[PDB]
């Protein structure tokens, strides 16, 4: 048993056969494995030719658009002591790294960024989705746009004396006309002073009635000084079409936070094709929660 | 025997863990997702059938 | 013990390769009690293949129920193919939603983080968290739907060892009560309104379900040639090595 | 018999598993819950019934 | 292909859904008259 | 354009193009042609594989048999004439090419011929149709038999003075057992007398009923002396079970025939599974025209 | 098989023949109505 199921000298067996048994079905398994291989490779590649380079075949998934944010906070809060400076490291580490990719070294000479209205305008289009006229030219954003949050002044961007500020950004979506609400007597509060069509409005707030009177002075930094996106930087062309693309940001400072409590900032972005939904707390809107204890 | 065998007593841990991730959720968080209360839902009725 | 292998090897490429998860918890239980409950309870109401009485005694000493055989064919020949008809419907569904394959190895650490709602696709556009959860359920429906398929051709096969289905007949009742009824449940888990609520699965596309399709032929094809070698060379080498 | 010889290579396999797992990495205890998971996946049921 | 193509962002899944419930109903039908077929 | 497009020095072309293409076009085609015909032989294969070795899947055909003769008369006519030696040549050519398959030097040892017995008998069945018990074993055939048209004694068979003989044979069916009519009131009026149950009855006659007179004596020789076939040589085996076996034959000498005058002689054989067509006129029967012009 | 094994060689062409002409007759009907389908 032991020995002989093993290794017997006598039938020169090895596990329980010969050798060339071993060598047999060795082979047939290899060329099986290398047909099936062959067979999946093939049925892999027609679907990398079905597809097209410059556009996703469905777009339903990725609509509407959803807003992010910088810092990255896990769990959508911010906390930070204003003594301990080894306590919001992780946040301005995130803000710069997102900032990072503004730098006017990047954007220079003529190609492939072109000068835009310093002031909101309406859109652009550089032609179809093709490769007819080459890569096609995206609008400049100038860090210093945001004015009390660069990074350039103070690196912090305000962590540092309980002042902080909040990038928010809407989601790359390609070919995505963002269009604002109109004029017309239904309009929320909010919206109705500054009614510049061509600015996507973005808006915080608190989620509780409470909350309200502990939360100060909402300050948003932006194109032209409105508290929006302009409509000149869509639509988004694609990687593929459109390298080197930068998208609008807007900055938020929170000044006067009250000391030592959590407050639940929600923060929603208005406009016709803006739609959010109760399941996906990030699509149009995005809640944040601040405690500023020191 | 049938119900508390030797294969389906994971089956019923996974259930019972299922049902505590949503008890510190409804407890903790405002507003929670329901996929921990479908799940032991859908879990017990396959232990059962 | 066919259907074991396809269950498993996500797990593996999942942790291995670091890609989204290809089956889930529900999606597996709905494999297991669907197409191994009916299906295998119909096998045993089988007919006698005309050989039974014109085929020699035997042996229990040298012939027994579970040989070094058994694993041969299932999990090694027909499984890995059931496996391979799976992640066709996966990769599929990812490559037409934006995501193609290439850029797949290493996202699950990514793919994973509640955190990222920014995460980038190759044709450049950025997803949230549930966006890029709902493709991956997609998966898992159109996984469960690609093993329906393939146990049709797995269950066809099983019907005899030595003679044909052309010899052997489809008279059997129950067998094609299991075909018609595994179909109907998954066209209506993925059909159903409030599925998504519950189960977690998401209708599919008609040019998906086509998927399988390739890989559910080539399972009929090669037993039915298999067979052919046998009943033409006794005590050959196919005799020897498949046939269980 | 057969189930005992397989639970045998399922339980090597899991040790093996989790090898790969820690020279890859992973946390002591997701190292555990993979070899639990994939004993319990390598053991067929329901041949005597 | 101009700012009103808001087509391109929208699928009907209300028709998928009634085909696939009627195809399913179909089926479980087919399936019930051959098991039952005499009683037996 | 003459020079031109075959050969010119600047662009390096041949009929048109220049190398790369010849070479990408040339093993495009080899690599086609070989897929087809690697796809037609396995396809191929499968046929030749469904199929048995000892029996032909189909055998609706072959039925009944014919009636095939020696010799080998075209347009179905014997003519030749009696001085002339060289006009009955090919006739004896043929005669003796299949009277020289029944030498006795050929059923020579216990295997794989064993003896039979010397009068008509009914069926033999050696088994079933497989490889079990190896070669089947046949009846042996004498030539001898024949009494006057053997080629032992006069090798020309009789052509030399006027009195040919015709033999005859019917086609091998595998598996095929002979039938004759029963004894019962209702039979031709020829097959009353000498009612041998075993034997096969073969008679010729006058295809026109003028022609009656002008035939002679027709004298049938065979097994036993009977104008049959013994049933003990069926049924056949096929080539592959029964290799060296020989099918009965029949003489038949048309003694007494006018001379200078073209006669039609129809000979034919009686059997329940036998029938004949007004088609194929060799099924069952047989036409032969002779003319002993001297 | 015995020596009444006259099955063998025999063959039903005549049943052979009525379900070929079934469905010749289905086909020809099958393209005239969709040749015609509206007077035009
Ligand atoms: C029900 C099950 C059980 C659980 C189910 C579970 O899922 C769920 O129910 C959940 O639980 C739900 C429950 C919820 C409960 C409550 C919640 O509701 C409520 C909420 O929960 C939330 C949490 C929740 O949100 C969470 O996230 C859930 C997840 O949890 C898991 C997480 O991941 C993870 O736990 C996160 C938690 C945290 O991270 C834990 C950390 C650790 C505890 C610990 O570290 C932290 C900490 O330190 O612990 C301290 C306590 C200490 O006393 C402990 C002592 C430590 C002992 C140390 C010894 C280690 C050891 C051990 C030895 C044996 C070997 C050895 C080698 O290592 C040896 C060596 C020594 C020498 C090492 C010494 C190290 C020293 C370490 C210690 O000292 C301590 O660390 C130290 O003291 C510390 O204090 C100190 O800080 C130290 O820090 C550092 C230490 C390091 O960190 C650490 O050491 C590290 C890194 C080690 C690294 O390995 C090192 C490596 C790099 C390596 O070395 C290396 O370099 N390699 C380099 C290689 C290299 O270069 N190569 C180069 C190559 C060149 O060639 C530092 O270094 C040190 O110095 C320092 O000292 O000794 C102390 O407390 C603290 O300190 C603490 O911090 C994961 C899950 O559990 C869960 O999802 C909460 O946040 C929330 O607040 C709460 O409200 C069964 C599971 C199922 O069966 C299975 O299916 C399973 O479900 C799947 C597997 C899931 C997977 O798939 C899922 C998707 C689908 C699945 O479901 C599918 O189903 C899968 C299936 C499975 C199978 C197969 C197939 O597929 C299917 C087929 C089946 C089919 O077939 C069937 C047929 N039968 C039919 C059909 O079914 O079934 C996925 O979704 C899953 O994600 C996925 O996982
Ligand atoms: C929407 C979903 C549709 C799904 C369609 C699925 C179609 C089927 C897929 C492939 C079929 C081809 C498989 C052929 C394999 C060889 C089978 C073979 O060799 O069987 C051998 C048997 C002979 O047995 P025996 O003489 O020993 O029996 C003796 C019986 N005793 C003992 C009573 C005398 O032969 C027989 O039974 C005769 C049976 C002949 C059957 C011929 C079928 C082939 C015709 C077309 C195939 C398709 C080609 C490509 C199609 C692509 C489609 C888009
Ligand atoms: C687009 C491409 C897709 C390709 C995917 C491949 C899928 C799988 C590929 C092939 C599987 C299907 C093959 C069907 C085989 C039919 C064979 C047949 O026809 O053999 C004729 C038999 C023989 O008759 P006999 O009297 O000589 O037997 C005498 C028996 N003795 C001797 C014991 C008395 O006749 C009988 O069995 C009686 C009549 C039975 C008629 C059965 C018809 C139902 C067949 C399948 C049901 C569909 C299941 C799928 C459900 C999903 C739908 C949504
Ligand atoms: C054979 C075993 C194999 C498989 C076994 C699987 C075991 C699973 C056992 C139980 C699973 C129970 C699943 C419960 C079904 C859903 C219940 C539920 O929790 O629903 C919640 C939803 C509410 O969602 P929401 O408000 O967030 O949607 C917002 C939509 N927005 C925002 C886009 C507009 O409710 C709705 O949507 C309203 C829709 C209600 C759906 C009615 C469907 C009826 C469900 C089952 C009956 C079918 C039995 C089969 C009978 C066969 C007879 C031959
Ligand atoms: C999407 C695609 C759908 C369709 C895919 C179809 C795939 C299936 C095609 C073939 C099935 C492969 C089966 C593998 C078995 C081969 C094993 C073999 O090698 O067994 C050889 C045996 C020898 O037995 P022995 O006893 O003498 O061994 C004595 C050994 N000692 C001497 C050591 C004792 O048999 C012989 O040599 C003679 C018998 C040779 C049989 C050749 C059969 C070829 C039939 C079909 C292939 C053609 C398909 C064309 C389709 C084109 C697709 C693009
Ligand atoms: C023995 C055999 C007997 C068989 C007899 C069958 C008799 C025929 C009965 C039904 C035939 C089909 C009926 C068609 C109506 C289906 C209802 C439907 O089309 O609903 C669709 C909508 C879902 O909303 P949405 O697509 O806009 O969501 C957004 C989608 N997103 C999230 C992807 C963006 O529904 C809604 O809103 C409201 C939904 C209200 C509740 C619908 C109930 C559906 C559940 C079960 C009924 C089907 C039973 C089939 C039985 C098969 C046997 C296995
Ligand atoms: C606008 C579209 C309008 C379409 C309306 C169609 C209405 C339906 C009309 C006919 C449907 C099918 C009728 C079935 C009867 C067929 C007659 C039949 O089964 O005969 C078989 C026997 C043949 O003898 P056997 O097999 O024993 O020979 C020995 C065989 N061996 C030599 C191989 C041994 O017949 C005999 O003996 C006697 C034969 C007597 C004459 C039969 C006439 C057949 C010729 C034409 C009729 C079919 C027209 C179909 C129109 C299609 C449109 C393109
Ligand atoms: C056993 C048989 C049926 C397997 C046949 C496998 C065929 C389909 C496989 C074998 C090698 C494969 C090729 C390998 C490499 C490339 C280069 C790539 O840039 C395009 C696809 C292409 C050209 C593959 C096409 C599919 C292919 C030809
Ligand atoms: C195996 C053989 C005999 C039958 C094969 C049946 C296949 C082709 C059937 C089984 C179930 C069917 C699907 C059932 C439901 C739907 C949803 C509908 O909105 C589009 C068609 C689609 C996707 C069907 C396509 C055809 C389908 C996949
Ligand atoms: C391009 C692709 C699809 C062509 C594949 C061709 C296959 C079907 C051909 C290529 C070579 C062929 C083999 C060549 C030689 C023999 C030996 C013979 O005694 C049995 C058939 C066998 C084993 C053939 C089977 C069919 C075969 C394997
Ligand atoms: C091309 C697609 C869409 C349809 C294919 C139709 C094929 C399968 C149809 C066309 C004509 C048909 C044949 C028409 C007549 C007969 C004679 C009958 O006694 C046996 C069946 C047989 C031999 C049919 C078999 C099926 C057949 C060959
Ligand atoms: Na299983
Ligand atoms: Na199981």
């Amino acid at each position: 048993g032991w020995k002989k199921f093993l290794w017997d000298s006598e039938k020169k067996e090895f596990l329980g056969r010969t050798g060339s048994s071993w060598f047999k079905i060795f082979l047939f398994y290899l060329i099986f494995y290398g047909c099936l291989a062959g067979i999946f490779i093939g049925t892999i590649q027609v679907l990398l030719l079905t597809l097209s380079d410059f556009e996703p075949k469905y777009q339903d998934r990725v609509a509407p658009p959803g807003l992010s944010h910088a810092p990255y906070a896990i769990k959508t809060e911010i906390s930070f002591s204003i003594s301990n400076p080894k306590s919001y490291e992780s946040f301005v580490k995130s803000m710069h790294k997102l900032m990072d990719l503004y730098n006017e070294s990047s954007q220079a000479g003529n190609s492939p960024f072109e000068d835009c209205s310093d002031t909101p305008a309406d859109y652009i289009k550089r032609g179809d989705l093709d490769d007819s006229q080459g890569q096609k030219k995206a609008c400049r954003f100038s860090r210093m746009w945001l004015k009390n949050c660069s990074g350039l002044d103070d690196t912090t961007y305000g962590y540092a004396e309980g002042k902080p500020c909040v990038v928010a950004k809407l989601n790359r979506i390609i070919g995505f006309y963002p269009k604002p609400l109109k004029n017309t007597t239904d309009l929320p509060e909010e919206l109705q002073a500054n009614y510049n069509q061509y600015v996507l409005p973005l808006r915080c707030a608190a989620k509780r009635e409470e909350d309200r009177e502990k939360i100060g002075s909402i300050e948003y930094f932006g194109l032209g000084g409105y508290a929006g996106f302009p409509l000149q930087y869509y639509p988004y062309y694609g990687k593929r079409l459109q390298k080197k693309y930068l998208q609008p940001l807007l900055a938020i400072q929170f000044t006067n936070l009250t000391q030592n409590m959590e407050l639940r900032i929600e923060c929603k972005v208005y406009g016709e094709n803006i739609d959010y939904s109760e399941k996906d707390r990030f699509r149009g809107r995005f809640e944040v929660k601040i405690e500023v204890k020191s | 025997r049938q119900l508390f065998g030797g294969f389906s007593i994971l089956l019923w841990i996974g259930a019972i863990l299922c049902f505590l991730a949503y008890g510190i959720q409804a407890a903790t968080e405002d507003e929670p997702a329901n996929d921990n209360l479908y799940l032991g839902v859908v879990l017990s009725t396959v232990v059962i059938v | 013990l066919t259907s074991n292998i396809p269950e498993i090897t996500p797990f593996l490429v999942f942790i291995i390769g670091n890609v989204p998860l290809p089956l889930g918890t529900v999606t597996i239980l709905c494999i297991d009690l669907g197409t191994d409950m009916v299906p295998a309870i119909s096998l045993a109401y089988e007919q006698a293949e005309s050989d039974i009485m014109k085929r020699q005694p035997r042996n229990p000493k040298t012939d027994k129920l579970v040989n070094e055989r058994l694993i041969s064919m299932a999990y090694g020949q027909i499984g890995m193919i059931q496996a391979l008809g799976g992640f066709f419907s996966y990769f599929v569904i990812l490559a037409e939603n934006g995501f193609l394959p290439m850029d797949l190895i290493g996202k699950r650490v990514r793919w994973d983080d509640r955190w990222i709602s920014d995460v980038e696709d190759s044709f450049g556009q950025q997803w949230t968290y549930e966006q890029r959860k709902i493709v991956e359920f997609t998966c898992h429906t159109s996984f469960f739907i690609s093993i329906v398929v393939v146990q049709w051709a797995d269950l066809i096969i099983c019907k005899t060892r030595r003679n044909s289905i052309f010899q052997q007949g489809m008279k059997n009742k129950i067998l094609i009560f299991g075909l018609f009824e595994e179909t109907a449940l998954a066209a209506f888990l993925s059909y159903c309104p409030g599925t998504d609520v519950a189960l977690r699965m998401y209708p599919l596309k008609p040019s998906w379900w086509f998927c399988a399709f390739p890989y559910s032929l080539i399972i009929f094809l090669y037993d039915e040639m298999r067979r052919f070698i046998i009943r033409r060379s006794p005590g050959g080498w196919v005799e020897q090595e498949t046939y269980y | 018999h057969f189930i005992h010889i397989i639970t045998g290579v399922a339980v090597f396999l899991g040790v093996s598993f989790f090898i790969l797992s820690l020279i890859l990495g992973y946390s002591w205890l997701e190292a555990v819950i993979f070899l639990i998971g994939i004993i319990v996946a390598n053991v067929p049921e329901g041949l005597l019934a | 292909e101009g700012p009103d193509n808001d087509e391109r962002f929208t699928y009907d899944y209300y028709r998928l859904r009634v085909v696939g419930l009627i195809v399913a109903a179909v089926l479980c039908v087919i399936g019930i008259i051959i098991l039952l077929a005499g009683k037996c």
